[PDB]
């Protein structure tokens, strides 16, 4: 490995990510004084918790879609074997959404962008998730302090996605492989941009795996409450990866 | 089934 093909996987990465990121973060940024009103809130607050479910599930499923599409570009994913990528996806896909997240989310008054506009965890109040939801806000809080680049995005969920340690994988050392060539891409671009202050900062991974533990939980709590909600309303991709 | 029509 040379330093001219790891500075080329840093850049192929983060291309891929500017391809499929699914909204331009100027665009992000753009809406932060676009706030939901104290009436909207309101009206949030008032729909039923199987239709708030249903929503948010959708907008989910949606960002999944585009997490999907960044691991088909990604450098060696699919030079993985079938059941390798479904295991890695699986497992990594919903990962990845709750870290781009924090691009949506504004650290000063505490909102991120869902539907239009920006509003605060009150506006998530009819699904009967308050710690979940606080979780991600904390979460998503915690990643804005360290104040990433796109390119580190970039890098970081690539990470995320392609982790070794995932049961069920096939061909482990393929991957660990894949896994090594990229954390040695991210620490390089790290080095280059003086930037390694930041990885002691970065959460543990068990931080990401409880987000995604509750979420699971929280699911089944409510499609035992709306089974037939679930089956008939809800994204089959959603389903798929978390049912 | 929805993963393996996105994959390819
Ligand atoms: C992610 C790529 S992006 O271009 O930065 C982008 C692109 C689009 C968006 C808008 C968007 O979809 N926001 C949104 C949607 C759902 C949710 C959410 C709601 C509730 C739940 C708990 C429920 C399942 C019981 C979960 C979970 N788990 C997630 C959130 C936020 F997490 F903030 F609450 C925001 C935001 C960024």
């Amino acid at each position: 490995a040379s330093l001219t093909e790891i500075e080329h996987l840093v850049q192929s990465v983060c291309k891929s990510y500017r391809e499929t990121c699914q909204l331009r973060l100027e665009d992000l940024l753009r809406q932060r004084s676009n706030i939901f009103s104290r009436e909207e809130v309101t009206g949030y607050q008032r729909k039923s918790m199987w239709e708030m479910w249903e929503r948010c599930a959708h907008h989910l499923t949606e960002a999944i879609q585009y997490v999907v599409e960044f691991a088909k570009r990604l450098s060696g994913f699919m030079e993985l074997c079938q059941n390798d990528q479904i295991v890695l996806l699986k497992a990594g896909a919903m990962e990845v959404v709750l870290v781009r997240m924090c691009r949506a989310y504004n650290a000063d008054n505490r909102t991120v962008f869902f539907e239009g506009k920006y509003g605060g965890m009150e506006l998530f109040r009819a699904l009967g998730c308050s710690e979940l939801i606080s979780s991600i806000f904390d979460f998503s809080h915690s990643l804005s302090a360290l104040h990433f680049s796109e390119d580190e995005i970039a890098l970081y969920t690539a990470l995320v996605l392609i982790n070794a340690h995932r049961p069920g994988l096939q061909e482990k050392r393929k991957v660990e492989q894949l896994q090594y060539n990229l954390e040695l891409a991210f620490h390089h671009h790290l080095c280059k941009t003086h930037r390694q202050s930041i990885l002691a900062k970065l959460p543990p991974k068990g931080k990401l795996r409880s987000l995604c533990s509750q979420h699971v939980e929280r699911l089944q709590i409510f499609q035992h409450l709306h089974p037939i909600v679930v089956q008939a309303a809800f994204p089959p991709l959603y389903k798929e990866l978390f049912s | 089934k929805i993963l393996h029509r996105l994959l390819q």
